[PDB]
């Protein structure tokens, strides 16, 4: 479907093509051009290294889709699976978790920490 | 070092038909038309390849070390000087009569 | 547009001196040599050699060696060309038009040719 | 077998690509200070069974190396003094000397001083070939096509070498064969972490210092059929030219404003001699017969290959220039180029003009005034290697004639960068195995 | 061998040799600031597409990598007793220019299916 | 939370739970500007591709097959792992760290090679 | 051109060749009224229907 072609596809649909959205994060003063492109190039080689890292650091390094240990908390979101991956699509789930997304980035650190140590200690003995 | 050879002086040819003027020549070899002492113009650049504004018609094939100057559908305009040049050495023309 | 306009015809005496001027412009005329041809009348066409329009740099055979002289002034504004060519020791083989000719590329494949300036001894 | 897809990372193979050297080397023009200091010990890798097509004459690390010189020539005359005061007309009288003609000039003007609503009366010693008339009023010959500034005071003209080494992820090719024309496919191929020592040197008709060769005189042209392409000539041995200018010149601060200087020559303390260049006459001798000899390999075993001198250009074409010690120098090598070749302590010293005002990399508009430079300067250099034209219009009669060439200064650089070529690694490869997850 | 010295060299040979030149991937007030600085976005830039596209087919921080799509011999119509013996890298690219978008898309669509298996089996 | 470099001073039994605080402040952010934070991605990919040439890509704390050569350091790992901290011991082994980088890639080399000799059965 | 310094000019109208006239722009008025009815027709949406 191409480049952000599953945007209106549901959460499930859009699961499918997250390649085709993971190649164009990273397709691309002398002149009025040269400076502030090579900084938005930077900035965007940055935000790229960032979101790898925090990929990294969850232990979800080179992996499109990932599991983790973190149990989903009722708070965050009581609609059930069904009404999530068949209703509705990932604009609105975004939007919906938009203030619970950092607490949920502090529990996957957490848990691998928790994890990488639990495997440390089972590896030693 | 350069060797041109060039087809005879003079070849008659009618409205409608097909002639041929084949130059042997080392060298990349490019086609003028020479018209009635005006200054010459570039026809064909390198061995088959048409300049711009040039009429289709006009066209050429290098095989070997001959090139042929191929034209179509010759017209009472067409008549004048050819000839081929390579580098600094120009043969005298061949003239079309008609 | 692209443009090489020559001067008009000269008569000289022989052993006298004749200068044929060639204006060029309309393009970058720093780019590309600036050959001078000598049709004889009925004759084929003959090569008086090439002149650098960066370097002035001349290029002659060895029969025009010593007689011909190719300069090139380059007007101020940077506007337009101006391409001389200087006969000293002319004779009765000099009765020829001359043509000022643009060579393009590597191919001496040339595109534009001036009107062509008339001199007979 | 039913062999699956396989990736290799870390694949040693390569593409021809285009990139942006960076320079490194172990005050001047060249600012070698902001530049990489070089690694001690080169990394040189000598790939067998490699060959690899190289071109020398489409090469981009010539037009980038001659894009970079033009840039650090400019960025090193930018931020110092601009001559604008001086064009005016200048009363010149001739210099003191009993007698090459009128080739000093004394030439007293009046300048403008510090203080805007005063003018002085200066003088100052300029050369024959920067002023031109207009019986006594004289100008300086860059004033109605040119903006003049001067040639920065501490700032010296002295060529080091600079090494134009690859960024990461590119792979410099050195082509290590001798008897290696520019064009063609290299057998013997190595990997350098950057270029060797090269030295920019500006010079026409003669290639001054640089590389001396391997095995033998190496003639090299775009097309040897062609008489606009220029003919490169690299020896085997160098031969010694030892330059001169024997005037001692005194330089005077003059005060054209409010902190700005201009340096002129306010005497001569001595004797006005001709400035001058000697070459060996035996060893130009035997190399003009390395060279004859490598041209008849081109042109035929039977042709009276002769050597004459420049035609007519600018003075920059028709003589041998250079600069040595911040004078820049013009030498007739009428001298040199003679003689008529056929099928079989003494010294050649050519006169040298000197030029203030310099039109560098074949522009206008942005001219160049050089300050005289203190003392007797003399200077010792390497000619290895010749530009050369040969006249057009042989018509397979023989007595083909090889003139000087002119100052392109790309083909500067190609006498430098002909064996050296720039590649693009491309580590990613997949390849057929019965490898499976 | 050090850097590029098995370019010649076998495949197999260098299978064992591709270390070095994976390390050697990374390393306007002047003239030669601006300019470097570009060369090292460049470079970086092309460090990062490539460890993305290692990345995207499973073979994330690992030089030799297998792949479940299958050697299509429409590709290359060859024997893998005398690739690994009698030919260099550089030959077999000039091969395999033509079809490796393809190839590329291909790995992609099976690493997102092998992702999606795993995902499927990890529920139950 | 103790924060960013917060567990410097503690010993390395309660250092190694901050590991990812420390990790993520390398990635925090004219010609100057430009040119450190180009050199602040550039060392934090030369520290990247040095954890993934040993195996190590994506995990903080990574067990390896390297031995620990008794010549590095003498002491024991109750000593090491409760009386010094972290800079004490990179004090400690200052001049051994290139050998056993060096270790590290030929054991992550000979490791990759088995895997291929023994997958490809 | 007026050479105003060193390699500095000046480009200044020296002389008409030719009557003097005056510079204007042609529209058509077919066009450009229903153009101006087009754009009154959308104007009337926003500022009501009996306005003028
Ligand atoms: C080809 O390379 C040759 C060397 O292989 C070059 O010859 C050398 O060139 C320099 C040119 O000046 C000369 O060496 C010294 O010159 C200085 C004068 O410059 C110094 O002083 C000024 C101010 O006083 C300062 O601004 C400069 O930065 C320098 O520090 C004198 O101090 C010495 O007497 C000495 O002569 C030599 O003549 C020469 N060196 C040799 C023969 O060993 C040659 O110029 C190159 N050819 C070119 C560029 O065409
Ligand atoms: C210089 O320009 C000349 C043309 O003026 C180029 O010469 C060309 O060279 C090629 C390669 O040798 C010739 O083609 C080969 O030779 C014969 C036909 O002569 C035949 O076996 C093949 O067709 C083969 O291609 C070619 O004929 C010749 N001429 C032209 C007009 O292209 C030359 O390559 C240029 N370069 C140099 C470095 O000399
Ligand atoms: C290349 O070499 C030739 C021959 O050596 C040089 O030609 C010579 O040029 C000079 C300077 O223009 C001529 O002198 C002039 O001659 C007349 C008097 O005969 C007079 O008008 C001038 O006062 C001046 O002295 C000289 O005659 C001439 N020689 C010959 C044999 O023609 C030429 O200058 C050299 N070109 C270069 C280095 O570019
Ligand atoms: C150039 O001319 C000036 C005068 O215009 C000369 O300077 C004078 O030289 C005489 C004779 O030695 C002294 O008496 C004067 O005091 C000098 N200075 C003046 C008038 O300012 C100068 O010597 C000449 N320079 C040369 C020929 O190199
Ligand atoms: C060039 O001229 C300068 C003066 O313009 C000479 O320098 C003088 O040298 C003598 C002898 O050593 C000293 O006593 C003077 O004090 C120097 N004068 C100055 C102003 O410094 C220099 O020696 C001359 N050079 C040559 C090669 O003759
Ligand atoms: C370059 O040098 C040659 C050889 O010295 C000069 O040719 C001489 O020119 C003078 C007049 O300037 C004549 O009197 C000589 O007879 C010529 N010598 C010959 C023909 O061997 C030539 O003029 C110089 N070029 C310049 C100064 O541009
Ligand atoms: C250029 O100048 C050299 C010195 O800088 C000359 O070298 C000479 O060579 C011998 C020793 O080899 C001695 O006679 C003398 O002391 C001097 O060093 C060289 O000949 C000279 N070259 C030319 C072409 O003039
Ligand atoms: C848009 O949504 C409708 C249902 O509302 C669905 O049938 C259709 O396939 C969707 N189109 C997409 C995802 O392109
Ligand atoms: C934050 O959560 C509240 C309910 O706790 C909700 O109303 C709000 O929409 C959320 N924020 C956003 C930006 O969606
Ligand atoms: C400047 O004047 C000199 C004076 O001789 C002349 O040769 C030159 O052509 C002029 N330059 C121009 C008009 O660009
Ligand atoms: C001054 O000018 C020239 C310079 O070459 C010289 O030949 C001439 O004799 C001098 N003129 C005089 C003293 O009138
Ligand atoms: C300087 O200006 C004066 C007038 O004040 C004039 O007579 C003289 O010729 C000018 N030049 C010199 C060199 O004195
Ligand atoms: C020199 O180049 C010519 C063509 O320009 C070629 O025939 C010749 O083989 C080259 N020299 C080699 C490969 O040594
Ligand atoms: C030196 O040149 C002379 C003629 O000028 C000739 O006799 C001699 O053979 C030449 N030397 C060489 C090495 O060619
Ligand atoms: C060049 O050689 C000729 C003889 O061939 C000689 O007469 C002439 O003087 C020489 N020119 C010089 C040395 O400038
Ligand atoms: C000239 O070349 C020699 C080697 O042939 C070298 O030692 C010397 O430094 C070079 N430079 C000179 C004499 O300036
Ligand atoms: C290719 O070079 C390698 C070393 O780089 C060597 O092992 C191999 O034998 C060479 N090829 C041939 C055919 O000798
Ligand atoms: C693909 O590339 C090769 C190599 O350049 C070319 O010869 C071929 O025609 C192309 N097409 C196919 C179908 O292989
Ligand atoms: C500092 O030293 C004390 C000593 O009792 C220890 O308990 C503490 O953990 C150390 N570190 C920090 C970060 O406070
Ligand atoms: C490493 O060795 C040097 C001497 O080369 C010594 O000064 C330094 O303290 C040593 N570092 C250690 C033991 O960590
Ligand atoms: C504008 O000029 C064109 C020809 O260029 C003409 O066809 C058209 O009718 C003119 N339009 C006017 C006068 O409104
Ligand atoms: C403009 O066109 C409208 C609509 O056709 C019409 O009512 C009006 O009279 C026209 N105006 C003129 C011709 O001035």
């Amino acid at each position: 479907l191409g480049f952000l072609g599953a945007a209106g596809s549901t959460m499930g649909a859009a699961s499918m093509t997250l390649t085709v959205q993971a190649r164009n994060l990273l397709s691309g003063p002398g002149t009025v051009w040269g400076i502030k492109q090579l900084q938005a190039r930077v900035l965007a080689v940055e935000r790229y290294l960032r979101d790898q890292q925090l990929l990294g650091i969850w232990g979800c390094s080179g992996k499109l889709i990932c599991c983790t240990n973190v149990p989903w908390n009722s708070s965050w979101s009581n609609r059930n699976l069904s009404e999530i991956w068949d209703n509705m699509t990932w604009l609105q789930w975004d939007k919906e978790i938009s203030n619970y997304t950092q607490i949920i980035y502090g529990l996957l650190e957490e848990s691998q920490n928790q994890q990488e140590k639990n495997e440390q200690d089972l590896l030693a003995l | 070092d350069i060797q041109m050879t060039q087809s005879p002086s003079s070849l008659s040819a009618s409205v409608g038909d097909t002639v041929t003027i084949t130059c042997q020549a080392n060298g990349y070899l490019n086609w003028y038309q020479q018209r009635r002492g005006k200054a010459p113009k570039l026809l064909i650049y390198d061995g088959s390849k048409l300049e711009r504004g040039v009429p289709s018609r006009f066209s050429g094939r290098r095989w070997g070390q001959e090139y042929n100057l191929t034209i179509n559908n010759l017209q009472p305009e067409d008549i004048a000087t050819y000839f081929c040049q390579v580098y600094e050495f120009v043969v005298p023309g061949t003239r079309l009569d008609l | 547009q692209v443009q090489l306009l020559q001067s008009g015809a000269a008569v000289t005496k022989p052993g006298a001196s004749v200068r044929v001027s060639c204006e060029a412009s309309g393009y970058n005329i720093r780019d590309y040599f600036i050959h001078w041809w000598r049709q004889a009348p009925g004759q084929g066409l003959q090569w008086v050699g090439w002149i650098n329009p960066k370097t002035g740099q001349p290029n002659n055979p060895r029969q025009f060696q010593g007689r011909v002289s190719l300069t090139r002034h380059a007007s101020w504004d940077f506007d337009t060309y101006s391409f001389y060519m200087d006969l000293k020791a002319l004779r009765s083989d000099d009765t020829a038009v001359y043509f000022c000719a643009r060579q393009r590329s590597d191919y001496w494949d040339f595109d534009v040719w001036g009107s062509g300036t008339q001199v007979t001894v | 077998e039913n062999l699956w897809v396989t990736v290799y990372y870390g694949v040693p193979v390569w593409k021809d690509a285009e990139t942006t050297l960076f320079c490194a080397s172990d005050h001047n023009v060249w600012a070698t200070h902001a530049c990489v200091p070089t690694d001690p010990n080169p990394q040189e890798i000598h790939l067998e069974n490699v060959t690899e097509e190289f071109n020398m004459w489409k090469n981009n690390m010539v037009e980038q190396m001659h894009t970079d010189i033009i840039s650090l020539w400019d960025q090193s005359l930018k931020p110092c003094v601009k001559l604008t005061p001086l064009c005016v007309t200048l009363q010149c009288t001739n210099v003191t000397n009993n007698i090459m003609r009128g080739e000093l000039k004394n030439c007293s003007f009046n300048m403008t001083t510090e203080l805007r609503d005063k003018k002085q009366k200066v003088y100052s010693l300029f050369y024959r070939l920067d002023v031109v008339q207009i019986n006594k009023e004289y100008r300086l010959i860059n004033c109605n096509t040119s903006a003049i500034t001067q040639a920065c005071p501490k700032v010296s003209f002295e060529p080091i070498p600079i090494h134009y080494c690859a960024p990461a992820g590119f792979a410099i090719l050195k082509c290590k064969d001798k008897k290696f024309n520019g064009t063609g496919p290299c057998p013997s191929v190595s990997t350098v972490q950057c270029t060797h020592g090269i030295k920019p040197v500006v010079s026409t008709q003669l290639l001054l210092n640089g590389s001396l060769a391997e095995e033998e005189v190496m003639i090299r042209s775009e097309n040897i059929t062609n008489n606009a392409k220029n003919i490169l000539v690299q020896f085997n041995t160098p031969v010694q030219i030892n330059c001169t200018r024997p005037n001692n010149n005194t330089r005077k601060s003059i005060r054209i404003g409010p902190g700005q200087a201009f340096y002129a020559t306010g005497d001569i303390i001595g004797d006005i001699r001709q400035a001058h260049c000697n070459v060996s006459k035996a060893t130009w001798n035997e190399t003009l017969g390395k060279v004859v000899k490598q041209l008849r390999k081109h042109f035929g075993n039977n042709t009276i290959i002769r050597f004459a001198n420049s035609s007519g250009g600018d003075l920059e074409v028709t003589t041998h220039s250079f600069n040595c010690g911040g004078e820049f120098f013009y030498c007739n090598t009428s001298g040199l180029f003679n003689s008529t070749w056929i099928s079989n302590n003494d010294s050649i010293t050519l006169p040298c003009r000197i030029k203030q005002i310099i039109n560098m990399w074949q522009r206008i508009g942005q001219a160049m005034y050089a300050p005289p430079i203190q003392g007797v300067i003399r200077c010792v250099s390497n000619i290895t290697g010749l530009i050369l034209t040969r006249d057009g219009g042989s018509t397979n009669s023989t007595t083909e004639t090889f003139r000087p060439g002119g100052g392109d200064m790309r083909d500067n650089w190609r006498s430098e960068l002909y064996k050296y070529k720039v590649v693009k690694i491309e580590p990613l490869g997949v390849a057929p195995t019965r490898c499976k997850r």
